[PDB]
């Protein structure tokens, strides 16, 4: 439901809150969430 | 529950990068189980566990 | 001899037969066998026992049929064929096929059809000599 | 000249459909060009002078036109519709002056009847109707298997440079039972018709062996790579590699001798299995056996492992030596 | 957060089975579960009583009456115009 | 037992992206069995083929979707009119099967004398795919898939660094054991693997 | 009687028994290690 990114091979995937925390293709134990889809605005100051 | 806001959390209880946060906002959502009370009397599944 | 028949008309033979392969009709208890492009039906009653042997890529299944001379365990009273000294019998047919899985399923279905036929014939016999009795008349008051 | 043609017709049980044509010169059949049939694309042609008679009957793929030739060959053309009968009858009568005979077949499902050796085919009749026919050209060999039993082997059609791929389940062997003192005369006529040549297989066979486990009587046929057990209700094929151990043990009754095979995987009859096969011989049972091996194969593979002929010695000793030579397992 | 409780008693006066309905009483799931409880389990109650502490019970009574009128839950009669199972309010002092 | 319509087959569409997402599953071999999918003939009219099975082919690693999408799984399919074929996964197209395509597949089946998958069997396939796609993998299954992809792994900078570190550790172990024969082989292997840029 | 395991000793970074003693300059970046880091400390928890 929510995307994730591996910490070594930078491979995108998704998890269903029941899979083991692991990259599907290289088996790394550290993954990162992906950026939000909301709008990000800055004041340029 | 904490007096902050939980609306910035994702489905897995973790906030996502790129989201602006303020003081007292909830960035990690975690719950611990509690033995249920006698609320199963007439609560329609809406009892605190 | 208990007289039986597989089909009366060629229309009764199912259209599924078009495959030049062994086709089984459970409704008519019939095993249609491809003998030189002929849809020859063989009733499960005429069928005796079967032996399956996967030799190489072909599955050689020999289907044996009832033949006089120490054959079936059935008593002389009921014979699965009509009495005849001048009658010649098909004792066995051996077929081969490249498809092993289907040929195993066909053999299972022939064996199941035989088991169902034998069970129905036993059930009939356990009801045969039994004379049709009158219906029990219930007592109109409090029965003992 | 009205050429009559039929599409989607099959020749001799061919897998590929073809176009059949009737001409004043004869019959023609050509495979349809839509199937990559590794195979000559050449049209089959039958001259008008070679046609003897033609029968119409029910086949697998609809109706079958069976053409009898003067050269004792049968040609099978299947795939016709029931409506085609009137057109075919008129055209065959007009072109060849041959009557198209409608042949009804027995559908009763009986395995008893009368065999009738017709000029080009063996016919099995059930209640005065043909149940099936086998062309003599499809019979490879015939062999008397008992006093009332005739086994016919049919040419297994595999890959021949002159035949279309066949589609379906193939008949390999037909066994007939001919009662009365009659099967030898029937066999002689059939054998003489197509000069059938008898063949011998299996390095060695042992008939009527009593097994205690599985309980029953079995013929043991030995091959280079495998052992076959042939039983009235159950046939088993054991690979020589699956034989772990051979025991040859005298029974304490001093009258019988036990030969015991350990097999892995264990032989199966349903639920429980047979990891051990227990054979029981009489000690006074003597057998003489010649091995079915060529002198070149014997010298190259079996010299010092097997004897070329076993004299009249006890059956269990001959069997134990043959098992030792073929399985390379030590007899205990 | 007010689930509907159901208690069935036979003519013997002994409790036979108690059930909880944890879905909303206005949902199709509530009606389907109540129909399954009424029919499948061979309960066959002769009369159904409804009571409460406030006017909210009136809506439940109306919903139950509509369900009875819709599913034709006639009373089982031991061995033919089968009669419907009555639904009434009950005094509850 | 009813014949399957176009929508029933469309319900079990398994795209090439889905193939890459699920081809390494142990159950995927039976899942893909009997399925109908759009195929690029190449010799292009897209047509439907029937999966007679799958066969892993070592040494035939191919790009599935991108350069990194190496795959060893192969699908043994067959046209009805044509003969059996062993094809890689990327040949199939994510585009849906069109009406003329399904009509031609039906005509070829009728020419051969075959039938269409039963609606009960269509539902069984749909349930199999839904179970397989929503399944949660175990730790052992993850390890097996990782080892399989490592066998398929031609090269990866992180993995190359890890291999070089493991080789250095093995080399120091051999050095401490005074094994002058193993150390030469390890040095040669390290020299071959190294020389980065 | 053979190699019995008696415990685990923490390893000082960039020392002789550290994994970063080898790996040159290029691989130090792939491991997300700063080449300016000097070692000399332990990593406990
Ligand atoms: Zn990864």
């Amino acid at each position: 439901g929510v995307k994730y990114t591996c910490g070594a091979c930078a491979h995108n995937f998704s998890l269903n809150k029941s899979d083991p925390v692991r990259c599907k293709e290289c088996g790394h134990r550290v993954i990162y969430k992906a950026r939000t889809k909301r709008m990000i605005q800055f004041d340029a100051r | 529950l904490k007096h902050g806001t939980y609306e910035k959390l994702d489905e897995d209880g973790l906030i996502a990068p790129g989201v602006r946060v303020s003081g007292d906002d909830i960035i990690i959502g975690k719950t611990t189980p509690i033995p249920p009370d006698t609320e199963e009397l007439g609560q329609r599944t809406k009892y605190h566990t | 001899f208990k007289r039986y028949e597989s089909y009366v008309r060629e229309s009764q033979i199912p259209s599924k037969v078009k495959n030049l392969r062994i086709s089984i009709d459970p409704k008519a208890q019939t095993i249609i066998l491809p003998i030189c492009g002929r849809p020859v039906p063989f009733h499960i009653n005429s069928f005796k026992n079967g032996s399956k042997n996967e030799e190489g890529d072909y599955m050689y299944i020999r289907l044996n049929f009832n033949s006089p001379g120490m054959g079936s365990s059935v008593k002389k009273t009921e014979l699965p064929y009509e009495d005849g000294d001048d009658k010649e019998f098909v004792r066995s047919l051996t077929f081969r096929s490249t498809n092993k899985e289907r040929m195993s399923e066909v053999f299972k279905a022939i064996t199941e059809l035989k088991k169902t036929a034998v069970k129905r014939d036993q059930e009939r016999k356990t009801m045969e000599d039994v004379v049709a009795q009158a219906q029990l008349v219930e007592f109109k008051g409090r029965p003992k | 000249m009205s050429t009559v043609d039929f599409d989607t017709i099959f020749l001799n049980q061919s897998k590929a459909p073809g176009r059949f044509r009737i001409t004043s010169s004869g019959l023609g059949w050509k495979p349809s060009s839509q199937v990559p049939t590794k195979g000559k694309t050449d049209p089959f042609l039958l001259p008008s002078g070679d046609i003897l008679s033609v029968s119409w009957s029910r086949g697998y793929r609809g109706w079958e036109l069976r053409v009898y030739t003067r050269n004792d060959k049968v040609i099978m053309l299947d795939g016709f519709e029931q409506q085609d009968f009137q057109q075919l009858k008129n055209e065959i009568q007009r072109t060849f002056n041959v009557n198209l005979e409608h042949k009804e077949h027995s559908l009763r499902g009986w395995n008893w009847g009368k065999t009738q050796l017709t000029r080009a085919e063996l016919v099995f009749n059930v209640n005065n109707r043909p149940a099936w026919e086998i062309p003599y050209s499809e019979i490879s060999n015939s062999n008397l298997t008992g006093r009332h039993e005739i086994s016919m082997e049919l040419n297994p059609k595999t890959v021949d440079e002159n035949h279309y791929e066949t589609l379906g389940d193939e008949l390999v062997e037909v066994r007939l039972y001919v009662p009365g003192q009659k099967s030898q005369l029937f066999y002689e006529q059939l054998k003489d018709k197509a000069d059938f040549d008898t063949t011998s297989e299996a390095i060695v066979s042992f008939e009527d062996i009593l097994f205690l486990t599985p309980r029953g009587r079995f013929e043991i046929s030995m091959y280079a790579n495998n052992l076959r057990l042939r039983g009235q209700s159950y046939d088993y094929k054991i690979q020589n590699k699956n034989v772990l151990r051979i025991f040859s043990l005298p029974r304490l009754d001093d009258r019988h001798h036990l030969v015991i095979l350990q097999v892995d995987p264990p032989l199966r009859q349903g639920q429980t299995r047979y990891p051990f096969l227990v054979m029981q011989f009489d000690r006074n049972e003597e057998l003489e056996v010649e091995l079915n091996l060529s002198d070149e194969e014997y010298k190259s593979k079996y010299e010092g492992k097997l004897n070329r002929s076993y004299g009249t010695d006890s059956t269990y000793k001959i069997l134990s030596h043959c098992l030792r030579g073929l399985t390379e397992r030590r007899v205990i | 957060g007010d689930a509907v409780l159901g208690v069935f008693m036979d003519d013997s006066g002994d409790v036979k089975s108690q059930i909880k309905f944890d879905e909303d009483f206005q949902s199709r799931d509530f009606s389907d579960s109540l129909t399954r409880y009424i029919k499948s389990n061979n309960i066959n109650p002769d009369i159904i009583g409804i009571s409460g502490f406030n006017i909210h019970t009136k809506k439940l009574f109306d919903k139950v009456n509509e369900l009875v009128n819709e599913e034709r839950l006639t009373i089982e009669y031991d061995n033919s115009d089968k009669h419907l199972i009555r639904v009434i309010y009950v005094n509850d002092e | 037992s009813k014949p399957a319509t176009l929508s029933d087959i469309n319900k079990i569409i398994f795209g090439r992206t889905a193939m890459s997402k699920y081809w390494y599953y142990p159950e995927f071999d039976d899942v893909v069995k009997g399925m109908y999918l759009r195929l690029n003939t190449g010799s292009s009219p897209y047509k439907v083929v029937e999966v007679l099975g799958s066969q892993r082919i070592k040494g035939s690693a191919y790009g599935l979707n991108s350069k990194e999408n190496n795959c060893d799984m192969y699908l043994k399919v067959a046209f009805p009119n044509q003969k059996e074929m062993v094809r890689p996964l990327f040949v199939f197209s994510d585009s849906s099967i069109t009406h003329p395509e399904f009509d031609l597949f039906l005509r070829e089946l009728d020419a051969e004398g075959l039938s269409v998958m039963d609606l009960r069997d269509v539902d069984y396939k749909y349930h199999q795919l839904k179970e397989m796609s929503s399944r949660s993998l175990s730790n052992d299954e993850v390890n097996s898939i990782v080892k399989m992809k490592q066998s398929l792994s031609s090269n990866t900078g992180f993995n190359t660094v890890l291999k070089k570190a493991q080789l250095q550790e093995e080399l120091e172990e051999a050095r401490d054991a005074h094994d002058h024969e193993r150390v030469a082989r390890i040095e040669a292997e390290l020299k071959s693997i190294g020389a980065e840029s | 009687g053979n190699k019995v395991h008696i415990g685990k000793v923490p390893i000082m970074l960039r020392s002789k028994f550290c994994s970063l003693r080898t790996l040159d300059e290029v691989d130090l970046y792939k491991m997300k290690e700063c080449p300016y880091d000097m070692g000399g400390y332990f990593v406990i928890n």
